[PDB]
């Protein structure tokens, strides 16, 4: 529905490096970091990363983002079975002097 | 941060909500907050932005006037009012502490909000 | 002419957070022994002027106390802090004598007070009856009623709230970024001396 546009679903079996990536436009994506957020199911959401480099205290540090213009992708290896969630990302889009977030993925943890 | 809010209650179309949110731990006053929905198990997206320290607020220009945000310093407190609910309301609300209002971090500390069905 | 003694300098230039204009943060500083070449030496000083004594022969004076005054504000009134100047942050908030002696450094610092958000700690005040007399803090919230009609509790028309905030985001261009300022004032010996810097041989 936003700008970022965002594949509904994701999968991931233990022990497998899997990527995600989130793009937009130029106008918000190309000049603005990207913060990366987690909708754990059934209760309130957690953060996962701001400017797409640096964590929060007590984040475990399997997660790796990186930003390449448009396109920005997480990384995550070693991946638990209770991490099947919702995964987001969000910018600060100038165009509209607001906040912006992405479509989400399922991200399935197959047993 | 110790974030709060009102509970859960149901509505009908075309009627109107009283929402609240209450931040205790840290000063409230100093810190701007963010109210966003989002559907249940769907996207998210951003409605506004309200002022402790002045009262002025910011809407999403899509839902500009059928909405309206207040906040109070002296109880440090920030409401919603929503008018003309329909189906397309029915959502979980949020409301979001800003730690920092810089690109390098922002819109970490936040809270569960309250569910409202229409 | 050892020299012994120092004063934190970095404690009040190189401090993460200031007070906004309405609530200006003054410190005293006394038995103190302070270099300015630490200070004067840094790169991005945009404006440094001084009126009571020469910015170069500051190192071989005493003073007989100081206070360092620091807070933010939009570039466009940096020249407002001029003495005897007039306008709105000159004239409301925070203003200086005609016979002020010490002297202002104002800067550009969009490294940490920038905020993508905007300015939400920090404002300026806009209403309010009389002029200050200078160096006069004003914390007062009393509701200015700008017509006749008297009011209190909320807002309206002829009822306006006294503060109004800033928006220092990375898009407003040269002169709408904040500026960090810091005012030193001083009496030029007439006292016992307390703070001297670093008499020179």
């Amino acid at each position: 529905q936003s700008v970022l546009t965002q594949p509904p679903s994701a999968s991931g079996t233990p022990g497998q490096r899997v990527t995600i990536s989130c793009s937009g436009s130029g106008s918000n994506i190309g000049s603005n970091t990207i913060n990366w957020y987690q909708q754990l199911p059934g209760t309130a959401p957690k953060v996962l990363i701001y400017r797409n480099n640096e964590r929060p205290s007590g984040v475990p540090d399997r997660f790796s983002g990186s930003k390449s213009g448009t396109s920005a992708s997480l990384t995550i290896s070693g991946l638990q079975s209770e991490d099947e969630a919702y995964y987001h990302c969000a910018a600060w889009d100038d165009s509209l002097n607001g906040p912006v977030f992405g479509g989400g993925t399922k991200l399935t943890v197959l047993g | 941060v110790q974030l709060v809010q009102s509970g859960a209650e149901v509505k009908k179309p075309g009627s109107s909500v009283k929402v609240s949110c209450k931040a205790s731990g840290d000063t409230f006053s100093s810190y701007t907050f963010s109210w966003v929905r989002q559907a249940p198990g769907q996207g998210l997206e951003w409605m506004g932005r309200s002022i402790p320290i002045v009262g002025k607020a910011i809407y999403a220009q899509e839902f500009q006037g059928r909405v309206t945000i207040s906040a109070d310093r002296s109880t440090t407190t920030v409401y919603m009012e929503l008018s003309s609910l329909r189906s397309d309301d029915t959502a979980v609300y949020y409301c979001a502490r800003d730690q920092s209002g810089f690109d390098f971090f922002y819109y970490d500390h936040w809270g569960q909000g309250t569910l409202v069905a229409v | 002419p050892n020299i012994t003694n120092l004063c934190p300098f970095d404690e009040v230039f190189n401090a993460t957070r200031f007070a906004s204009v309405y609530a200006w943060n003054r410190k005293r500083i006394s038995n103190c022994v302070a270099d300015y070449s630490v200070l004067y030496n840094l790169a991005p000083f945009f404006t440094f002027k001084c009126y009571g004594v020469s910015p170069t022969k500051l190192n071989d004076l005493c003073f007989t106390n100081v206070y360092a005054d620091s807070f933010v504000i939009r570039g466009d009134e940096v020249r407002q802090i001029a003495p005897g100047q007039t306008g709105n942050i000159a004239d409301y908030n925070y203003k200086l004598p005609d016979d002020f002696t010490g002297c202002v450094i104002a800067w550009n610092s969009n490294k940490l007070d920038s905020k993508v958000s905007g300015n939400y700690n920090y404002l300026y005040r806009l209403f309010r009856k009389s002029n200050l007399k200078p160096f006069e803090r004003d914390i007062s919230t009393e509701i200015y009623q700008a017509g006749n009609k008297p009011c209190n509790g909320v807002a309206g028309f002829n009822c306006y709230f006294p503060l109004r905030s800033y928006s220092f985001r990375p898009t407003y261009g040269v002169g709408h970024q904040p500026y960090r300022v810091v005012v030193l004032s001083f009496e030029l010996l007439h006292a016992p001396a307390t703070v001297c810097g670093p008499k020179k041989s």
